[PDB]
């Protein structure tokens, strides 16, 4: 017989391995393929569409809508902050949306992300507000003047109701962990008022505001894992 | 205008003058099945303009309240003319849709309705075991069901508008064809869903192939809450076939 | 070229993502950051539109995030035991209806498309467990009995004559079992979720219990009564090859409770049934 | 079963079994 | 040696494995073929031949060749009912047929079935009957006019003795499973008086009617199971 | 070309079943739905013929009904036990006269058919049973006599020496063994019926009993005389390769009695006998 | 020609070193030993320039002095140990977070370059110590946890069904288990040193602890409670292959004291922590 | 199958060999290489540099 | 034993044994 | 995986699995 | 060693061994 | 490492490792 020599690893049951085996229904013929619509070949489709950030995820409104909305209404001092959350990809609150979770199940990511919003107040309720986007080695910044020196949207709001800011792919290294990992914290992301909220006489004096997110042309996730996301705490039964 | 929208199906032509485009489901448009992948060997009968036309469900309230409601599909036609005949004669069924949801208030009004079409949307029971939603209830009609109203039984399924009725995050239904009627922008919404299954025909009356699901995100505010706001739907099969002609089922 | 696209296989870069290019101040009276999300779409805005951008050539790729290897990865979905306390004969052999909803790990990812098509590779773990000291010459019998082939109800039955059925043999020391399925529905594809029933009648069952049966695992000890009792432990791993997935679907939130269902329990303080951890308020990171 | 591609760097893409299912992983697009 | 490494599943014996194996009996000619006529070779060759369905398998015909007739009569009321079986393959009493035994060999099936029927009465006896078949979805028609909405043939009694009903293959699924499945039930097959029994004097009042069934051009089978239709409850001793 | 019939073995369409075409309404004196079943033909009529049908492009296959299919699967046909009790030369050997007709599952199968050609693979599971705690060095020794051979009356025969007869030696660790068998016959084919006997009187043997003699298969334990005892089962396995058969049959209704023999036993309540579950009339489904 | 590199694979003489050339005698007023060393640069001089050499051919080569061959041998990293003393849950799992750290031996190696790219090469040695006097059947799971991904808690975690992440089972008798891992790092190069904080406060990490995470490694006894202990250790052995090294520096002079940092203690005799052997004086050999 | 003969040495784990074996990240794709200063490809880089020579290492 | 077809996806029937009988299933027609 | 040379001394020099990290010691140079 | 024959069903009488008494049964005539 | 020949009689002189010093005895003369 040809002189053979059996490697390590031989023997092993590796559940990432790449081999073939014996079918045990030979003959078999499967079931005619038929046309369905909305085929999936890659994750980074489901990457690319947005979803809603439960930005408002407060203990009180958890379990509620409203933990996907933001309020606003008339203020009486001027470059209020609106909200505050940091950039990182599965980060609270970031981490269920549908981004998020494909990111969860993976080790590193990079890329630009994509955050929309959009007003739900009445057509003549007008507003302008500032979305700023602070790179990391700095804490969050503090007032309206601080997060604009950074990257920043100075948004209109009119006929069309949703505005779009990216956060920018700005990093030392070319990936970040997903998990949270201080060397590679990517930053925060602010909201503040630019002018003011401004509505006529008889107009509601407040109005939703609702939070979108997703990646870019260049967002990429690697290194496969499973999440933490979600867990198993006892048998599945029937 | 890019805000103006003409729809004739059959008989029936519908209107908005302030609309958010519209979407077709996963990128493909209704169309009639081929002889590719077709299994059931009967000559199919296609009712044309009598079935694929609109039928205008029952209009629901919407106040500060409200949770939401669903209809599921081809269930809401059940009893719509000669769709609704077509579906009880005969064993197999296939079908598209066009569905049209409409809400006109004011520019001095706000609300936002996130208005999604969800494939096999399997609804789950709260804390009743391996108890599942029983045909009675997932089988509405026309009326369809407005969310955290009835009165719970063991097989009535989950009410929880951000957990999707079946364990799942609100945030992400977005992942599935929608769109959102934003007081402020417009006053209708348009999808237009094909056919969609793992086998080419099935049985209109115990499988739902699609779920119309209507959650209110941003709640209904004005000065004049007196004035009611209806949500009015409209749905139009589209390529509506059916085989296996035989006695009509009753159900029940 | 086969051979260029082998290279691209070793080196995992198929599927490249785009470059960055370099970008320009604008005053323009096309708004590219402002759209309409009533619409359903997703505003394609990237980078270059928003910021000043540099030229960076990307090197990343996209192959690791396909379905294929997604889904491509070996986990458990069953661990049998057979346990032999008092009575060899009934405790010997036992059977489990297949199916990929008992362990959480495999059946989420699985749960993120409404439907998927794929062959299966099985493989299987088997550890004896010396409870009174010596093993002796452990052997195993998996038959794979499809729906409507008799079950085995004795350890001796007829069935594992296994004359037409596909039946495994293992023994002790040889390297694990393994062994593929062909894509088995009488469907085109597997159904991920079914709103559906099987009747018409308030007792109609509803859900993938009516879609997705696959038959039964059976095993057996082989091996005749030993002096020393054994506790064989044999666990199910699955992989999915050759896979096709349709309509993407939102993560499980919550904890599964029963197999073919999506039903969940929810407890006074639902913030601790979901994975979301509550804020502070709007401005605390 | 085998696909011998030529270019020398020659690929053999060998399938040892004669069904389907028994294959590796599948290529990609 | 050349490396070599050992793969899971080594060692293992599949019974549907396909390898080969040394010769225990080498040098060995066996005997010279010769034509014998009758060569079988595909199982469909004998799913396309008619056989006897046990119909009238009453427990007080089982044992008798009578539980292979129907008899018919002239009746005093109109429209009625002769008999009604499911049309599911493997199910009673289409089981012990030729093709429902073949057919317990198989999970799945697909395609049409033909059932035919034999009129064994006088050559002076006339009768018309309506064969139908349901479609699944609803319960078994209660009469006449039920069952002639669906699928059907009118039998005309006359010089040829024999009339074919074809179930067509009307599934959502391309194919079902043999054993009883609720999701895969395939329908019934009813007959009814369409006219009457009508014989001169001097003529027996009953006649029987032989039924037959087999696989039109479309039927197939697929993957191989153990029968449930035949079992060893000892050892077969010499 | 031997690679498109390569690609159809893999795909398993090499046997195709045909499409249905489009039919229309008809008024015609050629009646297809009538016929003789007297001429002892079926009728072929078909569903274009009695219903409008619409096309259907086919693409099921008939591959796996295939004669080498249906008998191609491997099923036990012996269970020999070697069961050391009190005296090890008289209990570590035994003999079997091979044949297929002690076990139901296979033997249904193959009578199916009259007539059957093929060649047959033969794996074989043994397992040892520790009854007192350790096995020990356990070497088997399965040794095929043909007819007239000297059959082994101890365990240290001179037979055993297999200076000629095929032997197969397993060492307890090492694979199941396996070997092929060529066609056996002195005829063309073997006999699954036999309408004949070995003479003309009243004490001829009738069947196949007569035409069917495979030799004997004789089991020993090699290994010398351990301490601890053992009890060894070797289960032989058969697999019919390049398979023909000829005129099929009705398949068996009732169970086997005897080897060699279609005799069977009928209780006073004969509905019990056969698979034919007992109809409540003839309108119940 | 890829054959003659081939052959010079082979003979290992793929980089030779120089001939030494027959020199002359010379009267010149270029002094090629006269340098400065203040330049920073070598004196590049070599034997022909000092004295009177004859022609000699070089056979010699450097092959074995490559980066490649000095990196790529493998040494072992970690052993790990699963003593069952008295609670068999417990005691029968355990985690390690990887690093190239711990053991001297190949620490000291990669520790002369500044920065260093390779994939990694494991190979692991499990030995099964019977404690009691048996050891069952033995089988082992180790688990690769990157960053992120649950850490099981229990030996029977939900983790464990390695879903997702690569899981690698070894069972006792077989080979020693092996897999290769790519360059793991979010940068172009592991930092084999790091003078760099996770931030800019008192309370900041130093060092490589901040840049190389590497994950966890998960082992557990997948085997079930037997009656007899056992005492598993499974070394770990680590090679890197297709390595790339940056920036060499002065080798490590004292011993290791902690993993991730370049600490050290010093005795009141300095010399006893260096391999610097005292003279007694400037000449004495 | 093909027969084969299991030579001596099979099974052994020798440090110093030179063997493949399978990738535990399949689809995984390392971080792009980018341009560093000082490579070094062969450890005579090293030994043809200048380095000082504790020469007066007396114990004091 | 071996029937190298081309087609390039080249086919190998290999038969590693010198009797018939030694064969795997046969194919069909 | 084969890169076939010829020289006859011919090399082949075969890749066994699909992922780069997978082959043995480089090459040099 | 191998005595590679062609007609396609390639036959190779491949031995394994430098030493003529390891080669197995003769061929006949 | 494969020193093929031919003559058919093929000859295939494989060297399975990378180190000289691993092949078999060595020719004579
Ligand atoms: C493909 O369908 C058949 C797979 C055959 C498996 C054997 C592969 C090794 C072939 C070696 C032949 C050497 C050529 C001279
Ligand atoms: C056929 O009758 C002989 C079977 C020989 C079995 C060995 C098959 C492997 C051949 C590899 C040769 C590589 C060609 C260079
Ligand atoms: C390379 O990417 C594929 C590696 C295939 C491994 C099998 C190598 C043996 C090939 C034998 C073929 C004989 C030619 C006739
Ligand atoms: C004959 O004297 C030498 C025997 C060599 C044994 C190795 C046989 C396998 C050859 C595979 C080569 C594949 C060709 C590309
Ligand atoms: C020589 O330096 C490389 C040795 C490679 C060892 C593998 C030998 C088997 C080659 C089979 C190839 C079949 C050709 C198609
Ligand atoms: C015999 C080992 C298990 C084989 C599992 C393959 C079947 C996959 C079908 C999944 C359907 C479901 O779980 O709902
Ligand atoms: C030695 C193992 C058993 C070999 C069995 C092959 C012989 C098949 C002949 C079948 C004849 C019969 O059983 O009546
Ligand atoms: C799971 C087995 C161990 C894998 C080790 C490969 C990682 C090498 C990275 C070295 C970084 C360091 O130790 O500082
Ligand atoms: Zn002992």
């Amino acid at each position: 017989g040809l002189p053979v020599y059996v490697t390590p690893g031989s023997g092993q049951f590796m559940t990432t391995d790449d081999m073939q085996s014996p079918c045990a229904l030979p003959w078999y013929h499967p079931t005619k393929e038929i046309f369905i619509p909305g085929e999936v070949k890659n994750l980074i489709e489901m990457c690319q569409v947005d979803t809603l950030i439960p930005i408002n995820s407060t203990q009180s409104n958890i379990g509620n809508v409203s933990m996907y909305t933001v309020t606003l209404s008339p203020q009486t001092k001027l470059a209020e902050e609106i909200f505050a959350i940091k950039v990182d990809i599965a980060s609270h609150p970031l981490a269920t949306t549908l981004i998020g979770e494909i990111a969860s199940y993976f080790t590193h990511w990079t890329g630009s992300l994509r955050f929309s919003f959009m007003f739900c107040g009445t057509a003549n309720t007008t507003l302008k507000v500032l979305l700023a986007y602070t790179p990391p080695g700095i804490g969050k910044p503090r007032s309206r003047k601080e997060a604009m020196l950074g990257t920043h949207v100075v948004w209109d709001v009119g006929l069309q109701s949703t505005v779009s800011l990216v956060v920018p792919w700005i990093s030392a290294s070319q990936y970040r962990f997903t998990t949270p990992d201080t060397y590679s914290s990517a930053g925060y992301i602010t909201c503040w008022y630019q002018t003011n909220f401004v509505v006529p006489p008889n107009t509601p004096n407040t109005a939703e505001m609702l939070c979108f997110v997703s990646g870019c042309k260049d967002f990429c996730l690697r290194m496969a894992r499973d999440t933490d996301l979600h867990k198993q705490t006892g048998p599945i039964t029937q | 205008s890019d805000r103006i929208i003409q729809i004739t199906r059959g008989d029936s032509t519908i209107t908005s003058q302030d609309v958010a485009n519209a979407v077709v489901g996963y990128g493909v448009w209704p169309h009639y099945l081929t002889p590719q992948d077709a299994t059931a060997i009967d000559k199919p009968t296609q009712p044309d303009t009598s079935s694929n036309r609109f039928y205008t469900l029952d209009s629901k309230m919407w106040n500060s309240t409200s949770k939401g409601w669903w209809w599921k599909l081809p269930d809401a036609l059940k009893d719509m003319g000669i769709f609704g005949e077509n579906m009880f004669y005969h064993f197999l069924g296939r079908s598209g849709y066009t569905v049209h949801v409409q809400c006109n208030a004011s520019k001095f009004h706000q609300g936002t309705l996130l208005v999604v079409m969800i494939p096999e949307h399997q609804l789950a029971t709260v804390n009743k075991g391996n108890v599942n939603a029983g045909y009675k209830y997932t089988h509405p009609g026309e009326a369809g069901r407005e969310v955290g109203t009835q009165v719970e039984n063991e097989k009535q399924p989950s009410d929880d508008n951000w957990l999707n009725f079946d364990g799942t995050l609100l945030g992400n239904l977005l992942i599935f064809p929608h769109q959102f009627i934003n007081l402020r922008s417009n006053n209708s919404a348009t999808l237009i869903v094909p056919y969609v299954n793992a086998v080419p025909m099935d049985s209109m009356v115990r499988h739902n192939n699609w779920s119309l699901v209507i959650i209110p995100v941003c709640q209904l505010q004005s000065n004049n809450i007196s004035n009611i706001v209806p949500i009015t739907v409209s749905i139009s099969p589209m390529c509506a076939e059916f085989s296996g002609a035989r006695a009509k089922t009753v159900v029940q | 070229n086969p051979v260029e696209r082998y290279v691209d296989e070793v080196l995992n870069e198929v599927l490249v993502v785009p470059n960055i290019n370099q970008s320009h101040p604008t005053t323009s009276n096309a708004a590219p950051v402002l759209d309409a999300a009533e619409t359903g779409h997703t505003n394609k805005i990237q980078p270059e539109d928003t910021i000043e951008t540099r030229y960076v050539q990307s090197s990343q790729t996209l192959d690791e995030m396909s379905v294929e290897s997604f889904l491509g990865r070996s986990g458990c979905i069953h661990e049998s035991v057979l346990d032999i306390v008092d009575n060899y004969n009934d405790q010997s052999f036992t059977k489990w209806n297949i199916n990929l909803q008992e362990m959480a790990q495999i059946r989420r990812k699985f749960e993120m498309f409404t439907y998927a098509r794929f062959d299966s590779e099985i493989t299987m773990v088997p550890s004896v467990a010396a409870k009174d000291g010596h093993i002796g010459h452990i052997v195993m019998q998996y038959m794979y009995v499809p729906p409507g082939a008799p079950i085995p109800t004795t350890r001796d039955d007829y069935a594992w004559q296994s004359g037409t059925n596909a039946s495994v043999f293992w023994q002790h020391g040889q390297p694990f079992p393994r062994f593929s399925l062909p894509f088995l529905s009488i469907a085109s594809a597997y159904y991920m979720f079914y709103d559906g029933y099987d009747g018409d009648t308030y007792k109609s069952r509803y859900g993938t219990v009516v879609t997705n049966d696959m038959g039964t695992l059976c095993s057996r000890i082989v091996t005749s009564e030993q002096l020393h009792k054994v506790k064989v432990v044999t666990r199910i791993y699955h992989k999915a090859k050759h896979t096709k997935a349709w309509c993407p679907r939102p993560p499980r939130a919550v904890q599964y409770s029963h197999t073919h269902t999506t039903n969940y329990k929810l407890s006074s303080e639902v913030h601790n049934d979901v994975a979301i951890r509550p804020r502070t308020n709007l401005t605390t990171v | 079963g085998a696909q011998v591609s030529r270019q020398s760097l020659n690929y053999f893409n060998i399938n040892y079994f004669k069904d389907a299912a028994s294959s590796g992983a599948s290529r990609l697009d």
